[PDB]
């Protein structure tokens, strides 16, 4: 577990349609959302994949060794049986194990590709701001609308605004 | 100013389990064990047999109902449950490898043995058993020999069939096992019936027995079948004395096919490769919970209702 | 100043094998693989019959040794080692299918053929080599009949049975073979000897084979044993003329049971819901390694002696 | 694996016994240790999930085709071994893989827990201390039995202590 | 003035498959499945018999391709396509089982049945089609007895093989089935022909079935075989009239050997545990596409050519 | 997922022939290059424990139950065919399932070991270094060839330039 979807971020968002991953902003000129859209397809590809995997099966042929109209020797009947019971507890064994195993490694997937773009923000502002402990930027400069599409858009420069910001941490 | 990170959530979830997690509640989810299929035989692109009420032994000996069905190329063969093989009651021997072998093939002709009898045979015995046309008939590959002369002894025959081609042929026989002493004298005469079959991989002998027994379709007699491959220049002989019922024509399985047994009635307009009692299923999922009896190439059986594999994340709402 | 964060380890911990580690260490483990079972079959709550001595072949035919076992209900069925089937020398044809059979039933009901004879046919043959009160007895559900009147030509006979009931009943019946032919001739006569036995969907006859064999039980004699079910409404008609060792009783197999082979003693205090040759298995475990042969409902049978299931993280203790 | 197990922790505490994960601190008062029952509980719990599917019984009832007191018929005996042999080479390697992939996930399970206790704590902390790198926290402020409690509880207020740590931490 | 993290990456990675991604490029990959056999058996450190073209059911009756393969002991035993078991026309009755019996064996042992026979019977019955150096000949372990007088009845003879080992002992007999009443009588007499065959626990009676007509039809003159174990302490005896191709010898098989069906050149250089029709697989992978058909020590049979385990990170090139 | 390799980290370095990870610096005096042993070998013997797995041949000795030569009675052998290919299609599809999964577990475990070594070196250089998001350390005084050697050798004392490093980072 990477420690955030049901970790250190206190819950979804509802209200985001847009994707699986986002952000919320607020400055001086009210509040904001938009989903990240890299994050999300990275999670979504994974998913789709696993799916293909799952019905990629090109199959053998099987014809019948028990009629279903007239009765089977006992004997080799019950044989028969024995072995049939036997595959299906296999099958019926790693059914249950793919999915859970399976299941699994798609929630912490899941978490993984949320905690890789909160650290690739936290990254990005480097001295500019600091982290409260439920996922958000607390950032020591007034950011421009335009200035929060530079940190989603990842585009967002440091150094510009560092002065500023420093000061201001440490005042 | 401040900005914050978060992930889409939905207010109702599905559960799915995990490796630590009976209810774990993501997104969303899809199934992975089939549990619909198509109530019909999906025979599209197919050349299939629907075998009706005809038992696919009845083809090899011509039993009144598998008249539609006595030669034929297929790559599916249906069998049905109402299926008849005997008109004439009796039985076969290891009838349900041959029953096997005929679903496995993609086909069967039919070659005349050429048998021939003398003026002392009556080869045209018919029974109100094995009706056809309205009329007292009889199995169409295979000839019921008695004495012409009622009460007179059989006489003493050979008859030998020559695999001239260069697959294996299928050869089918009865013997007649008469309900009294009465109806064995007058059909093969007072003397000891005797029949023996051989061939390079085949040698039998085989006594009529006379017993009292229930009647079925009105007999008491029987007509117990027999069967042997044989091989291509190989020759077998019938040596007979009387309750010897005789092939008229042998067979020859062609190719291979998937024999099918079901409910189910055809569909020549859908495709599938998966089938049972049934019909069949058609799915892109890897297990089923349908039938644990399926033929052709399809998902495994899992005696599981339901498997739930997530596409989504953790679900945690507002 | 300062906190500091740290994880709990312990002196001794157990090694269990991972993707990338066959000797990694670990704080708790625990077992995957039963490896102890119980040298008793538990039979708590379980309708059983203990057979004993007694084969499951001889309670449709009678053996003494079955006396006790000719009819019952049960839901587990227990067969022992050596148990005994045949007091007279002899087989059953197609022998493992029909103790298969018996073995999968939850009980037998006999039903009487109503079969008579004339009287120059005795009926109430019997040997040494079946005795009850220390004399000379026969299968209890059968009858060896034989001609009344020694040397004379056994009678041709013929004797039908009818099922009247709703399932199918299992008839048996023996061909005797006669030890040489002054033996057959006495029993039943010159003649030619043809048993043949026919239902609607049964047909088959017999001939008593005369030859020179090992004694058994000083007997160079066979009794061998046929077996066929006779569906509801459907009648199964004995024609013969000596030889016939003719069923008095048939059975009816009622329900389903569990078949347990085993020489383990009966335990009523325990249950259990898997058994094998040496008693009983009782886990919570997915898996065990006691037996590759087991009957009920079972954990899997694996090839490995033990696996560790990590119940703890990484065992990192002080240097 | 995630960074501490075995890790950047150089070791475990065998003196800890009241959980999985803890904390220790030394202050004026002298020292203490405290487990965390928050992540022991996160990390227990999972195991239990495990341990419960491990039990989770299916129960296909089996009947016996090899009789164990009488001779069986030797062509249907060799196929019913061959059968045999060829379902517990099956299960074994099941059993082998299962306990494998199992204990793999067990282990980075404890492990991430582990860090996510340190990482709840680092953002609690924020500016008012510095990582040791060997797991600790060095904070540059006086920290009193009540404030070591706030830190475990996780009501710590850094702003309260900010302007005076932050002044030992740059000077 | 800077430090930077970074990771190794190559000029050509290898593409495996992942849960999540087929096409996934990595530094490194190993195949975990053998696709390569070598075609020999390879048979160091195994005492191997190659039975060439001497068919294992021909080591028990003494056929003249046999000779050499009578008794031994083996590890290992080996045999080819279209090896003689026959030398007369007919065939064994349950003879697959009979075969994996002495194909599951370490060995097998000759003892004399010690069978005698009054004057009347000829028991060095010989025959063109059993021809060994160049002689008339038969089965090394049978005899053929006949009347030794033409035409006159074979006496009632009676013959009984006790097991005084420890261990069962495997006895075959032959039946003969005459071509013809003519050669029936001429060898045997015009008596009806009995063989009973019986033990504690084994009772048969064979009939000869005569054959007729031309003897290039299907019922012409075969030996049929047939075969039963003899428990130690137990006897069995042989009552018969003509017809009976009695037993000179019975065998016993000894331990355990592994038995392969092979065309495969013996290499003995070479080690092997695990062997198929083409020769044998010496590899360390789990998994082999190479044949479903396998004996021994053997890697798991998947139909995939390829399985590639990656052995590096994710190849990420600048 | 961790958030290294294919991640953050823009590419990996063909040129680096002698470790998995290492480090690419620069000074004043130029350019320099060395592979980390520790981390690699931390790879490389958890790629051979999974190698070693594979091998483990602990095996059943299986005899022929069908004929290669001969015609097995029709039944029977339909029977053991229907064995043999479920049999078959169960180790087909285990293979796919454990190099699918094994390959996916080695992608990402190789991610973390990277990201280990990134973490390490974070907590060395403490408040005397920044990141720049790319992998990269900017470090806030000058580091000699000396210098980086005790960084990639794990003796950097960060306390012996703070001082410096603390203003340069704010001038
Ligand atoms: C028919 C008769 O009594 N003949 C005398 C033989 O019994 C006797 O040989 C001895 O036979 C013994 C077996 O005798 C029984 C038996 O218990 O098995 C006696 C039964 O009453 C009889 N029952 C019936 C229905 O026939 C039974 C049966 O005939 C046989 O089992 C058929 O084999 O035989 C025992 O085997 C002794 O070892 C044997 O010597 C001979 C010699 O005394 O004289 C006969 O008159
Ligand atoms: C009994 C006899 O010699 N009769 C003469 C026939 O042999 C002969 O027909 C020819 O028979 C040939 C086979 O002869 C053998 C054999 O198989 O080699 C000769 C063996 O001595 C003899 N051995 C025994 C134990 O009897 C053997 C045996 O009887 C048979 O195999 C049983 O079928 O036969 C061969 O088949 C020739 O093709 C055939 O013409 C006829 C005609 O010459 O006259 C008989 O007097
Ligand atoms: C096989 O036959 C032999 C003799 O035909 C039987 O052995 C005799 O057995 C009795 C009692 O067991 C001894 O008193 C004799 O001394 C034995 N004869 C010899 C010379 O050993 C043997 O019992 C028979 N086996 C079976 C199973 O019937
Ligand atoms: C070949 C022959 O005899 N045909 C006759 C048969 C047989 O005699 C009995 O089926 C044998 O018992 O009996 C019939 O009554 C019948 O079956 O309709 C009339 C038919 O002409
Ligand atoms: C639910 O899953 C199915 C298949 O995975 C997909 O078609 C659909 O878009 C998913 N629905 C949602 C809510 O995303
Ligand atoms: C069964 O026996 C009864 C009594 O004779 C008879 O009515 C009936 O016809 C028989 N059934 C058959 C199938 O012959
Ligand atoms: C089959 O009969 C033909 C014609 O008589 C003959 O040429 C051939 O040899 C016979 N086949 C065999 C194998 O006897
Ligand atoms: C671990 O479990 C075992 C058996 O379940 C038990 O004996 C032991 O007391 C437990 N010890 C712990 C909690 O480590």
């Amino acid at each position: 577990l990477f420690g955030a979807i049901a970790g250190f971020l206190e819950n979804g968002w509802e209200g985001m349609v847009d994707g699986w991953y986002g952000f919320r902003h607020q400055n001086a000129q009210g509040t904001g959302q938009a989903a990240d859209y890299k994050s999300t397809q990275a999670a979504i590809d994974q998913i789709t994949g696993k799916l293909n995997r799952l019905v990629e099966k090109t199959n053998t042929e099987f014809e019948s060794i028990e009629s279903e109209f007239s009765e089977i020797e006992h004997q080799i009947g019950n044989v028969i049986n024995w072995t049939k019971d036997s595959i299906t507890d296999i099958w019926t064994y790693q059914a249950e194990l793919l999915v859970a195993m399976e299941n699994q490694h798609t929630i912490d997937m899941a978490d993984s590709e949320m905690l890789n773009l909160y650290e690739r923000v936290r990254k990005q502002l480097r001295q500019n701001a600091e982290e409260d402990g439920k996922g958000c930027f607390e950032i020591y400069h007034a950011c421009d609308d335009s200035c929060m599409e530079s940190i989603r858009n990842n585009t967002y420069d440091h150094s510009q605004y560092r002065e500023e910001a420093l000061l201001n941490r440490l005042n | 100013d401040k900005i914050c990170l978060g992930h889409h959530a939905v207010a109702n979830g599905t559960i799915v389990k995990t490796l630590t997690n009976e209810q774990e509640e993501v997104t969303n989810a899809t199934e992975t064990v089939e549990s619909t299929g198509i109530n019909r035989l999906c025979m599209k692109g197919r050349k299939h047999k629907d075998l009706g009420n005809c038992h696919p032994i009845g083809m090899l000996i011509g039993t009144p109902a598998c008249d539609l069905h006595l030669t034929g190329m297929w790559d599916t063969l249906i069998e049905r449950e109402n299926a008849i093989a005997y008109c004439y009651p009796g039985a076969t021997v290891n009838v349900e490898a041959l029953r096997q072998k005929i679903m496995e093939s993609g086909g069967i002709n039919k070659i005349s043995t050429g048998f021939t009898y003398g003026s002392s045979i009556n080869s045209a015995g018919t029974t109100r058993a094995c009706m056809r046309n309205g009329g007292n008939s009889f199995y169409a590959e295979l000839k019921w020999l008695v004495s012409k002369s009622a009460g007179q002894n059989f006489p003493q025959t050979t008859n030998t069939y020559r695999n001239t081609d260069t697959a294996e042929h299928l050869i089918m026989w009865g013997i007649h096992h008469p309900s009294s002493t009465q109806e064995k004298n007058t059909l093969y005469g007072t003397q000891s019936l005797s029949i023996s079959v051989g061939s390079s991989t085949y040698r039998n002998n085989f006594v009529p027995v006379v017993g009292a027994r229930p009647q079925v379709n009105g007999l008491s007699s029987r007509i117990d079948f027999h069967w042997t491959l044989v091989q291509p220049g190989d020759n077998i002989t019938f040596s007979h004395n009387g309750g010897l019922i005789a092939p008229s024509r042998v067979s020859k399985l062609i190719g291979r096919g998937l024999g099918i047994q079901s409910d189910a009635p055809i569909d020549n307009n859908c495709e599938s490769k998966c089938f049972w009692r049934g019909g069949s299923i058609n799915t892109r999922l890897p297990f089923q919970n349908l039938s644990p009896r399926t033929v052709g190439q399809c998902p495994k059986y899992v005696n599981r209702r339901s498997l739930m594999l997530a596409t989504g994340m953790r679900n945690v709402p507002e």
